[PDB]
């Protein structure tokens, strides 16, 4: 039902043979033209590899309003794309703060093991 | 086998399709009006 | 009706004006201006790359 | 197996908390507007340079292309009177 | 079964100004063509 | 704009109705007189087979609609770049926070054991 690139319902879907995934003909072609690969599995795939594989028409309702709808929908998608990218940068940013603490902690364990090693020597004496 | 949804999430694209469909009539009407 | 009355339906005159220290409404309007300006600056890059070759070919 | 599922469940919980902190926002608003003022400055200066560089080259080619279009509008209007 | 258009330098306008003009130009022409 | 047989700018273009391609009349005519065929597809073609609304040039309604496809179809790939990169960061974060949660239990025990060894030894 959904092409695994954009999120649309595909109007000329095509399936990759390296990885079982129905893409849209337009979008998969652009990716292959960028780099000869599959977007999910990163396996070597070409345009000739693709095998070309429900249509229900939207009846909005009972035209000047439809102008402002398309305006709002582009206005919404622009922010729904923006919000999803600042979240990616801050999840990577907060991930980087964890890596510093992870490696900083395992340096603090080395000094704590020395204090235990020093203690085990004194206990034996 | 199996469904495909992965890194996709389950509007907009059909609005443009609808805009095409209504234009398709606009052209057809303009032709028959010009012929006469 | 549009042709007879001689009036075109009004579009979104919003993105151009806006205002700083607004509210949750202008927080959206601000974030709109950024993404479209980045799309704009990317939309001017692929034009200038070809430049006048694409124009003179047409 | 058990350690793999406990990490996948916690990752979904943090993902829901990240989607919840983002939905509430859409102090902080002043920083975004200033980030745009940097962009508006940086980008529009680039735009104006790209525009004026293009315009200098392309306003000439526009006139070239646009004065040619006017020739179709007269080449057509004569065509009909001759056919008629 | 058997073209290049140079997108203008000032290419917001595509949503607002350009699209508005297209449906003005379609509207006032066919109305004037119905008059003819 | 070009003739497919010669490669010149044809001064009398005639399009065939079997392999759709703009040929120069004087060139294609000779090709047909040689043998009744279309040069590209080698399908049969004869000389007779070869061949009011005012238009304006293709510029930046239909051209505007196909433009908005390019906009959205490109932006849809922009989302993949951030969906795919998110699935790597969250996967590295999950394993990072698990190694943090598995390690901090050992920091808590060494802080207990090293102080307990100091509590034990100093008393003796």
């Amino acid at each position: 039902m959904l092409c695994a690139i954009s999120g649309k319902v595909p109007r000329r879907p095509v399936l990759s043979p390296k990885s079982r995934t129905i893409f849209e003909k337009s979008l998969l072609e652009q990716y292959v033209k960028d780099t000869g690969n599959d977007p999910i599995t990163n396996e070597p795939l070409s345009i000739e590899e693709i095998v070309e594989i429900a249509q229900q028409a939207s009846l909005t309702e009972s035209i000047p309003n439809l102008l402002t709808s398309l305006q709002n929908e582009w206005d919404a998608i622009m922010l729904e794309n923006f919000k999803l990218r600042s979240t990616l940068d801050s999840l990577t940013k907060k991930l980087s703060t964890v890596m510093y603490e992870r490696d900083a902690a395992k340096l603090v364990a080395a000094q704590l093991l020395m204090e235990k090693n020093e203690d085990s020597k004194d206990l034996p004496k | 086998e199996i469904v495909p949804s992965a890194q996709q999430a389950s509007s907009i694209p059909n609005l443009l399709t609808s805009l095409q469909n209504e234009w398709d009539a606009i052209m057809l009407e303009n032709f028959k009006l010009r012929s006469t | 009706a549009l042709y007879t009355e001689y009036l075109k339906q009004r579009n979104n005159k919003k993105r151009r004006t806006p205002d700083f220290n607004d509210d949750d409404d202008t927080l959206f309007l601000e974030e709109y201006r950024r993404k479209y300006p980045r799309i704009d600056t990317s939309r001017y890059i692929p034009n200038e790359s070809s430049e006048v070759s694409l124009l003179g070919i047409v | 197996x058990x350690x793999x599922x406990x990490x996948x469940x916690x990752x979904x919980x943090x993902x829901x908390x990240x989607x919840x902190x983002x939905x509430x926002x859409x102090e902080s608003r002043m920083q975004h507007i200033t980030q745009g003022r940097t962009s508006m400055k940086i980008q529009f200066k680039t735009a104006m340079p790209p525009t004026e560089v293009l315009l200098e080259s392309i306003q000439s080619k526009v006139e070239s292309i646009e004065q040619l279009q006017r020739k179709l509008q007269h080449v057509q209007p004569l065509e009909q009177q001759n056919n008629e």
